[PDB]
């Protein structure tokens, strides 16, 4: 399962 | 917005079905017994049964609608279900509004009631409060009505809601507010309480 | 062993702020992302807000937005929701709720995804002052006694806001007790009445003691309740 929301990789 | 039913019955032993739409994503059903009290988890991720829940719940997924399933119900199943999800179009969390399981099969039960007259105390602070406490009856409906002497009291009544107690059946309670010259003035106070057309009157008389 | 317990709560001033902090226990928070989930008195379950592992992502129910603040300390244990502009439809209570999953696989949003709830804490949205309670007996009495069986109780009268507890004999007596719901009243101020079912034998002999708390008015009553005089 993947998560729906996530900090973006910066 | 989630579409769940407001009321599913079933009879105890037997099988319950309850459908959450609304979401393209991945449905929970949290069974709440009384309202304020925490939520516990029956499913989650469409199908997940937490470890403490019984092999009895069930839940299926197919296409964009939950089906919750309970089958062999117990009494204890007795609450409201309400079914979550991801909301994709405004992306925050939604819920159903919740659906209500009524085990069928439960007797019907008299209420017992208990009405006491103002205390001392309270006529001393200029007050006084007629007290009507029903309990033990089902199902969970009663029309209270008080009289003064014979005549109905038009004005002063507060009864609140019934809500179930812990053995399964329900109380309510009536408050009568009168000045202690009203009290004093009448032979008695009766507090009348009809259930399944059935009534329960208790009376009260100053002293 | 998952523990979310719930502080904060209580009477807030309307247009005024609140700050509720939920005390992550029995597992590493910082592995999951976390939300705030609230209840209105006689209404459903409605998504306040959300925040990923390390607070990098925010998220909130469209009735807080622009007056609510989800954060969180991992070092701590916590998850902290402020909210301001305070209003009457923020009336309920708040549950801290942990997704089954880690940070990876359940987002903040997927409501779908709850496997542990907090016990709640009760939010309540009002300009009106606390009140103690008037605690009087409800004697017990020959005309409403049932066959060596009679009820006796205490009558917890115009307090605000809820809750009140009710003990007998200082938690001695718990056999046959019944403390009903409170009723809100017209005036804005609650009552409720605890009934004990005792034998009729004990009332020449045995003293019976309500003892009420009511704790946002710092109250305690210890009212004697006596065969009527």
């Amino acid at each position: 399962k993947v998560a729906v929301v996530r900090t973006p990789p910066k | 917005a989630l579409t769940q039913p407001t009321s599913v019955s079933a009879n105890l032993g037997g099988s319950v079905e309850i459908t959450c739409s609304g979401s393209d994503y991945d449905y929970g059903w949290y069974q709440q017994k009384a309202p304020g009290s925490a939520p516990v988890t029956v499913i989650y991720w469409n199908d997940k049964r937490p470890s403490d829940i019984p092999s009895r719940f069930s839940g299926s997924t197919s296409g964009s609608t939950s089906t919750l399933t309970i089958t062999g119900v117990q009494a204890e199943d007795e609450a409201v279900y309400y079914c979550g999800a991801y909301d994709g179009s405004a992306g925050g969390g939604i819920f159903g509004a919740g659906t209500t399981l009524t085990v069928l099969g439960q007797p019907k039960a008299a209420p017992s009631v208990t009405l006491f007259p103002p205390s001392s105390e309270e006529l001393q602070a200029n007050k006084a409060t007629l007290v009507c406490l029903i309990s033990d009856f089902y199902p969970g409906a009663v029309t209270v009505a008080w009289k003064a002497d014979s005549s109905p009291v038009k004005a002063g009544v507060e009864t609140t809601t019934p809500s179930k107690q812990s053995n399964n059946k329900y109380a309510a309670s009536s408050y009568l507010s009168l000045t202690p010259e009203q009290w004093k003035s009448h032979r008695s106070y009766s507090c009348q309480v009809t259930h399944e057309g059935s009534t329960v009157e208790k009376t009260v008389a100053p002293t | 062993a998952v523990t979310l317990d719930e502080s904060g709560g209580g009477l807030q001033t309307p247009g005024g702020g609140l700050s509720l902090v939920c005390k992550a226990s029995g597992f590493t928070l910082s592995s999951y992302q976390m939300m705030w989930v609230r209840q209105a008195p006689g209404k459903g379950l409605e998504w306040v807000a959300g925040i990923t592992s390390r607070g990098g992502v925010t998220g909130y129910g469209s009735a807080v937005k622009g007056r609510a603040t989800i954060s969180r300390d991992n070092g701590q244990s916590t998850v902290r929701l402020q909210l301001n502009n305070l209003r009457a439809e923020d009336t309920g209570t708040y549950y801290c709720a942990k997704p089954a999953l880690d940070s990876d696989q359940c987002g903040f949003p997927e409501a779908g995804c709850i496997d542990a709830w907090g016990h709640g804490t009760e939010v309540i949205v009002s300009s009106a002052s606390t009140k103690g309670p008037s605690v009087f007996p409800l004697a017990p009495s020959s005309k409403s006694t049932s066959g060596g069986t009679a009820a006796l109780g205490c009558l917890v009268k115009d307090y605000f806001p809820e809750p009140v507890t009710v003990s007998w004999n200082s938690g001695a007596l718990t056999s046959g007790v019944h403390t009903f719901p409170a009723v809100l009243q017209s005036s804005g101020l609650y009552s409720l009445s605890s009934v004990v079912t005792v034998p009729s034998s004990s009332l020449g002999t045995q003293t019976y003691i309500c003892n009420v708390n009511h704790k946002p008015s710092n109250t305690k009553v210890d009212k004697k309740v006596e065969p009527k005089s």
